Order: structure tokens, then C-alpha cells, then sequence
């Protein structure tokens, strides 16, 4: 599948083959400083994610389940309607909207998570 | 019930979005020098690598008049060739005047070019020596304002000092890959009958597009790519008639040029530690430079444009004029034959009409018979603004001829006429970014955005 | 609170929205070569912090208790003074000087204490 | 021992100072774009390994055992001829031929693995 | 004036060869063959790593 032959495809089949579009992130040698702003502008971009990401304590890769709940007023969809049909590429253009709101409570929950691995270690 | 939000990365996700591109040629030009040529000198060794993937299953939209890669490929073009003409003369001397002998002729029918003599530094900066050297007549402007015939002067020297194009660099289309950096994409739009806009109804992904040659020519497109099917009309628009229309030819046409003239270089010293070089006598007989169009072939092509461009002038008949005329750069096919900047007059190719029925290649007088143009040559060139225009193209000896093949049409639109059929279609052109828009029409550039979203019935351990 | 509002309040305070700091290691556009040899300042600097903290273990983002005890004779103070009152600007200056014991012993008990995972996971 | 002091000595010995080697990614000061290209080189080169080390589930800094066995055709050999005597600089040299299938397996395993943290998770 | 047109250095610019220290970057090393009868190829017995030349 490659770059993007999972786009398209089911959320289900698109769920796999991650790591190929992680590895994606490398390219080019330079002629004028053009190229040379490419690339410290695609690693720039690069560790925004990836320090993002590990905000909201999702260190382990690139799939993290959180103790945030889904609103179900973003989407009004039941779990086979959201992922058994539709697919990544489009999915991203409905829920475009409401991101803003989820990324808020991405941090805050693992903010305030955080302290409590201290609490229950500090009984000894 | 209870769902919990998870978040995934290295999603199949993407904008279409700006970026800057980079450069990339095969590996065999790198046999060559340093500034000879920039596609080895200033362009990064590739492989045309990672090759193409299709994609099953995309939902995609296009438009190739708003694509903002010609407009990068636009300003890499311009601002390269000023680098490139930095490291050479730039004249300067040579606006002293002409004193050009004043030849009459019956009407030779053949131009005679004009045998100039000046004034140019020796070995020392304060002795000087006549010199001579023969210029093409359309470089040389006379310089009186009474009828003197005697005294002339280059073309320039009014505007710019032109610089001379070292003769060890030189114009060879050679191929251009342009590859985008990390983290973004080029989907190409795979589909035979795209034309221009709206859906795509097959796409690819590639990481570097294939073979873009920077050939510049005003009115035909010379070795360009070839279409899959049908001879496609393109534009822009059609409400608004002067929006240039771009024909894409399904099979070429031959044709060849050539000078036979057997011109030979002169090297005129012009202070220390350069020199300028001239054509210093013609040996042989003069005689007159063209190009050469096989005939039914051109007669058979023009014929399968006009049964494609009837449908979008439905009623009307698909009719065939010169060009509206004007500036000599504008209206002759103008382009690099190997190192002469030809001016061709088109006249002959664009005189017919058409009545909707298509005809076979008999009967024939003789297949081997052609088409021909007449073209002149400059050496004083002015084709783009902000690069310091005016260039000095050096004479190079012997002949020359470069047989080539045409690919494509670039057109204009007179305004409507008494409710009738015969309104007529010119050849025009001189946007470049019309020539290379003609190559790019199947690339669009995107951006991976690999962070998204969704669902799923799992909680955090914790 | 935003990028600095913690500064000078107390340490229990400045505890929380550490995360409003860690994520504001982005900026600019360039003109110039000036510019482009900040931003690359700017990465190398990140992922020096980046790189030495993830050395200790501390890859649990941000909070991170260690093994390592904490040598009375550095403040000769008890949690509360520490703490309570005192704000965390001030406490650098206080701790400035002892930095260089402390990182060598947090970078060997991590390395010492790293082959134990292996060592408590062969006996299967 | 230092950046290479270790190099040459067993396998064994070698094992330990991890950690100065990998602290010995930081060099420099500019001029010209010569030394820039050199900073921005070694950065991209850093995070390859750094974000290449991390798919394959090796969060946990610089040792990190995973599920695949050795398939001993590679080597041929005990675990005391491979560790005890020889040095890791002719043992890359050794094991350099087979680099490929050894890296597409670290992939893949923990390709499927993390998903089964999902399925382990969601009986609640 | 035959070749080209010579440059005047500046005086205010010297001429003397003042030392140059050669540093790898980060990523990079530099061994240092530390035998005394290396003779300009082969094996080298004895080696050292300078950051510097
Ligand atoms: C283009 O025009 C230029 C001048 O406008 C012209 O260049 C001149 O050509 C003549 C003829 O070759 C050169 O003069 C010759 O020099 C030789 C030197 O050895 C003399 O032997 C020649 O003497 C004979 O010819 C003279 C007439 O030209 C007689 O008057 C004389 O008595 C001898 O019979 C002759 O002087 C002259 O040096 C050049 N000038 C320059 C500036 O180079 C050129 O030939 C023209 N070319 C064409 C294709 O029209
Ligand atoms: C200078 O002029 C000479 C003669 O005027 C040119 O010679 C001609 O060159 C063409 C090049 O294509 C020759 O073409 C022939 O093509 C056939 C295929 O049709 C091929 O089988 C032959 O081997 C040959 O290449 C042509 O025969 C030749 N002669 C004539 C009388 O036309 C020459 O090309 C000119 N030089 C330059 C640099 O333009």
C-alpha cells in the first residue's frame, strides 16, 4: 500500500499500515537555500507532531485510547456507521469543524492525569 | 454506549497546498561541466524513484489555469537564467558607431546582412584598431535623424547593456523532474479524458513528475508530450475570448529548419581578459533560412483540430487566419534552432477552412512534397522582463538544422460577426507560463496532514 | 496564565499548565539568512532538552520522580519552606550552582537501573 | 570512556555507556551555509534513528528486547561466542549483510502488537 | 591585460598563515593513526580520537 494506497479504503483498512506513512518523513539534497528551507520546514513540521502527540500522553506510537468521552452531537453516529463504510480521507473533512474543543480536552485531561501517578506512588 | 475518543497517526489525509519543489534530472547528465547546464550544475541527482503507485479509490478535484507549480517553475526559470548570465561579458564597448557599407541590390530576395566597421581596444587600454565584423540587419538601427546612410548602431544601447552568452554554456532542452519535499505529495490525475478542470475520475500518486522540457516557443509547441486520446481543446474559459486557447495534438508533425548559410566566428578583442565574438565572412553562396512542414500531414492535423473544436462553436464553421500581425516577436513562430534564434513567418500554415467532413490523405501529387517558411535570425534577444533582458547570442559556424516535432497549437479568437459562421482563429502567444502549463496540466502538489480523530469503544487503562 | 503568568507565583502553583510552556517552541517566517539560523537554533536547543530528559527515563512526559535522594546539604530546607511560598524563578538561582551532580547521577542510576527490565524479564 | 573509549573492548563492556555516545549529538557554530548544511544535516540524521528506534516499540531509550527470535542461520553461534570475546564494531561488520528482513520483522511485530493493547483494554 | 585584470590586495589584509584547527560535526569522528612508522597506507597499529586536527 505504500504512501497512500490505504486512502480511500476503509477506516478499518486504513487502521493498519500506519508505520508506512510514519517512515515518510525524509527527502532531498540541496542546490540554493530553497531546498534547505524545505527542509527545515518539513522538520519543523515533523516535531510539531510528534510533541504534540506526546502531550496528551500518547507515547506509545501512534494509536492512544483517552478517558476524554465522545460527544455524540459531533457526529450523531453510531460505531459501524463511522468505521465499517466510510473512510479516513473524508472523515477528516466532516469532523473538520470541532477540533479546536477536542484538543483542549486531549491536554487538560492528561494534565491534570499526570499528578495522579504521583499520588499513587507516594503512599510508600 | 460509552465511547472514548482515540487519536491516530500517520493518516491517509491531505490538503492541496503551496510548496516550494525541488529540482531533478537523470543521472547521465552529470557526465558534463560545472554551469553546462544548470539541470546537472543547480538540480539534484534522481532516479525517477519511488515509481508510480495508483491509488483504488480517490474523491478528487483539479484545475491546471490556477495551479500555482507553473508560476514556481515560472520564477525558477527566470531567476536561474539570471544566475546563469553573470559570469560572462557584458559588452559595453560596442555602442561606438557603425559605419556600415551602404549595399544595394535588384531585389536579391535573399538577405544580405550588413558588413559593419568600428572601432575596438588593443592589447593596450589607449591604442585602438579598426575592426569588422557583419551583423544581421535587424540588430542594427541607423542612427541620424536626417536620411544618412552611411553611420548605424546596435539595437540596444537604448535600453540595456546586453551581455554575451559564453559560448561554453549552452541552450539544450535538457529534462526537468520536479519532486516535492517530505511530508507532502504530487497526486496526478490519471485519467484520458480530463480537460483542464472539475473531477478526476482515476489518480496516481508519484514523488517526482517526468520529463518536463524547457522548450519556449511563441505559437507552436515544439517536443512536448503526446496526448492519449482525442485532440482535447483546452481553456481557461470561453466567455472571455481572449483567454489563449491551448490545442494538445494526439499525433505530431515533422518539422525541420535549418540556416544553409555557412557562417564563420570572428573573435574581436574587447579590452583585457575578454573577447566578442562576431561572424566574420560568409564562405559558399548566400542563401535563405526556413522550416519545412511535411504537407497532408499539416493539411489532415488542422482538419482533426476543427472536428474536436467544433463542438464548443457548434453552429459554426472552424475557419483559419494568420496572425492579427504587429511586433515581428510576436507574430513569427520564434524558437531556438541549437543555438540561432529563428523568426519564422507562419502565413503559409494557417489559410483554410473546414466543413465538418473528414477527408483521406489521397489523391497526392507527390507525398515527399512540403510546406515551406521563410525565418529570420537576430543575435541581439530580448524575450523576458527582470532578467536583465537584452542577451547577446554568439554566432556559431557551419550549418545547422534541427528536425523536431510539433505537439501542440497556441490560438486566439476574433470577436463575433454579423450573426455569422466565418468568425476566425489566429495563432498568438507570448505567456510563457501558456508553454508550460501545457506540461503540467496533470500534477497537483498536496499536503499530508497525518494527524486525526475518531472514536472507538476503549478507554485508557489508567 | 499563557506563556509566563506562572512566573512568580508559588511552585505549587507553577506545578500546573506546564503544558502551556512546553508547547510554544514554534515561530517565524524568514527572510534572509538570520532567521533561518534561528529557527534551526530553536530545534537544536528543543532537542537538547528533548534528548537529556528522555536519558533519565523521564519519557512520561514532564513530571518525573527519579531514585535518586536528595542531599540535604544543597537547600537544608523542609518541603514546606521549599515549596509552599517560593516560586520556581527564584528557586533556580538558588539551585544554580549544584547542577552538574545532579544530571551525572540522574544519567547513571537510569543507566544502571535500565538492565534490570532485562534482568527481572529472562527467568521466562 | 568517552565518545569511542569503548570501542574495540567486548560486546559485553561496550553494553554500558550507552548513554555517552548518544549525548554526542550537539556540535557548532556557523559560517557560511557550508557549517549550516552540517547542523541540518545532523539533525534530520539524529531523528531518523531517533523516530525509526521508536516504531518498533522502543520507547524505553536505548536497550529494548523484542518478540522476534534469532533465526541462527544469521549468525550460527552461542550466546557466549557472540558476547563474550568479540567487540560490536566487527560484529556490525558481520551482521551487515542482513539488515532488511531483520528491520521489515521489528516493523511488523509491533504492527500488530499495539492493536491487541486496544483488545486487552476494551473488555471493560 | 593579455589574461585579465588584475586585483591590488588590500593592505589592510595580511598574509600570514595563521593555524587552522580541522573539527568534525556532531555525528562525525575523527581517528588518528597515534603509530610512529605509518608509512602512508595499510593497517595502522595504534589509533586515538581527536574532536580537532
Ligand atoms: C567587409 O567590410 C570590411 C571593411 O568595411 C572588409 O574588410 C577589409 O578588407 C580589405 C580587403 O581584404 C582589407 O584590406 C586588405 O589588407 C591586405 C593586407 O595584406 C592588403 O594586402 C590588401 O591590399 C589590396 O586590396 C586593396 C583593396 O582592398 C587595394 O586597394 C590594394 O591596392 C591591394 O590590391 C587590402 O588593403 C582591410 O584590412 C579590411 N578591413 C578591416 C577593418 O578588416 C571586408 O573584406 C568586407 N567583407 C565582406 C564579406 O564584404
Ligand atoms: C549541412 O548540410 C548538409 C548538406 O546540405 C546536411 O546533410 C544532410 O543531413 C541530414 C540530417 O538529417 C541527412 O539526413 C539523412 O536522413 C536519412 C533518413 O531520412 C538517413 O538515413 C541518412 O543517413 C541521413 O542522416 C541528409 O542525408 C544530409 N544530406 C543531404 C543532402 O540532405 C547536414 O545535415 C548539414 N549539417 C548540419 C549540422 O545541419
Amino acid at each position: 500500500l505504500g504512501f497512500l494506497g490505504a486512502a480511500g479504503s476503509t477506516m478499518g483498512a486504513a487502521s493498519m499500515t500506519l508505520t508506512v506513512q510514519a517512515r515518510n518523513l525524509l527527502s532531498g539534497t540541496v542546490w540554493g537555500i530553497k531546498q534547505l528551507q524545505a527542509r527545515v520546514l518539513a522538520v519543523e513540521r515533523y516535531l510539531r507532531d510528534q510533541q504534540l502527540l506526546g502531550i496528551w500522553g500518547c507515547s506509545g506510537k501512534l494509536i492512544c485510547c483517552t478517558n476524554v468521552p465522545w460527544n455524540s452531537s459531533w457526529s450523531n453516529r453510531n460505531l459501524s456507521e463511522i468505521w465499517d463504510n466510510m473512510t479516513w480521507l473524508q472523515w477528516d473533512k466532516e469532523i473538520s469543524n470541532y477540533t479546536q474543543i477536542i484538543y483542549g480536552l486531549l491536554e487538560e485531561s492528561q494534565n491534570q492525569q499526570e499528578k495522579n501517578e504521583q499520588d499513587l506512588l507516594a503512599l510508600d | 454506549e460509552n465511547l472514548w475518543v482515540t487519536v491516530y497517526y500517520g493518516v491517509p489525509v491531505w490538503k492541496e497546498a503551496k510548496t516550494t519543489l525541488f529540482c531533478a534530472s537523470d543521472a547521465r547528465a552529470y557526465e558534463k561541466e560545472v554551469h553546462n547546464v544548470w539541470a546537472t550544475h543547480a538540480c539534484v541527482p534522481t532516479d525517477p524513484s519511488p515509481q508510480e503507485l495508483v491509488l483504488g479509490n480517490v474523491t478528487e478535484n483539479f484545475n491546471m489555469w490556477k495551479n500555482d507549480m507553473v508560476d514556481q517553475m515560472h520564477e525558477d526559470i527566470i531567476s536561474l537564467w539570471d544566475q546563469s548570465l553573470k559570469p560572462c561579458v557584458k559588452l559595453t564597448p560596442l555602442c561606438v558607431t557603425l559605419i556600415c557599407s551602404n549595399a544595394t541590390v535588384k531585389n536579391g530576395t535573399v538577405e544580405e546582412m550588413k558588413n559593419c566597421s568600428f572601432n575596438t581596444t588593443t592589447e593596450i587600454r589607449d591604442k585602438e584598431k579598426k575592426e569588422y565584423a557583419l551583423f544581421y540587419k535587424p540588430d542594427i538601427v541607423p542612427l541620424s535623424e536626417t536620411n544618412n546612410t552611411s553611420e548605424y548602431r546596435l539595437i540596444n544601447c537604448n535600453t540595456s547593456a546586453c551581455t554575451q552568452a559564453c559560448p561554453k554554456v549552452t541552450f539544450e532542452p535538457i529534462p526537468i523532474h520536479y519532486c516535492a519535499p517530505a511530508g507532502y505529495a504530487i497526486l496526478k490525475c490519471n485519467d484520458e479524458t480530463f480537460n483542464g478542470t472539475g473531477p478526476c475520475s482515476n489518480v496516481s500518486t508519484v514523488q517526482c513528475t517526468h520529463g518536463i522540457r524547457p522548450v519556449v516557443s511563441t505559437q507552436l509547441l515544439l517536443n512536448g508530450s503526446l496526448a492519449e486520446k482525442e485532440i482535447v481543446i483546452r481553456s481557461e474559459n470561453l466567455t472571455n475570448n481572449a483567454k489563449i486557447i491551448i490545442v494538445h495534438l494526439h499525433t505530431p508533425v515533422e518539422i525541420v529548419c535549418t540556416r544553409p548559410n555557412n557562417n564563420t566566428r570572428k573573435s574581436v578583442r574587447i579590452g583585457p581578459g575578454q573577447t566578442f565574438y562576431a561572424t566574420g565572412d560568409i564562405i559558399g553562396d548566400i542563401k535563405q533560412a526556413h522550416c519545412n512542414i511535411s504537407e497532408e500531414k499539416w493539411n489532415d492535423t488542422l482538419q482533426k483540430v476543427g472536428i474536436e473544436l467544433q463542438k464548443h462553436f457548434p453552429n459554426k464553421t472552424i475557419k483559419y487566419n494568420q496572425s492579427a500581425g504587429g511586433d515581428m516577436e510576436i507574430t513569427t513562430h520564434s524558437f531556438n534552432c541549437g543555438g540561432e534564434f529563428f523568426y519564422c513567418n507562419t502565413s503559409n500554415l494557417f489559410n483554410g477552412t473546414y466543413n465538418g467532413t473528414y477527408i483521406s490523405t489521397n489523391s497526392s501529387a507527390n507525398s515527399t512534397s512540403t510546406i515551406t517558411l521563410q525565418c529570420r535570425i537576430k543575435q541581439i534577444i530580448n524575450m523576458w522582463q527582470g532578467v536583465g533582458r537584452c542577451m547577446y547570442a554568439p554566432p556559431i559556424a557551419g550549418n545547422i538544422t534541427c528536425r523536431s516535432n510539433i505537439t501542440g497549437l497556441l490560438l486566439t479568437r476574433d470577436g463575433g460577426t454579423n450573426s455569422n459562421e466565418t468568425e476566425t482563429f489566429r495563432p498568438a502567444g507570448g505567456d510563457m507560463r501558456d508553454n508550460w502549463r501545457s506540461e503540467l496540466y496533470k500534477y497537483k502538489v498536496v499536503k499530508i496532514e497525518p494527524l486525526g480523530v475518531a472514536p472507538t469503544r476503549c478507554k485508557r487503562r489508567v
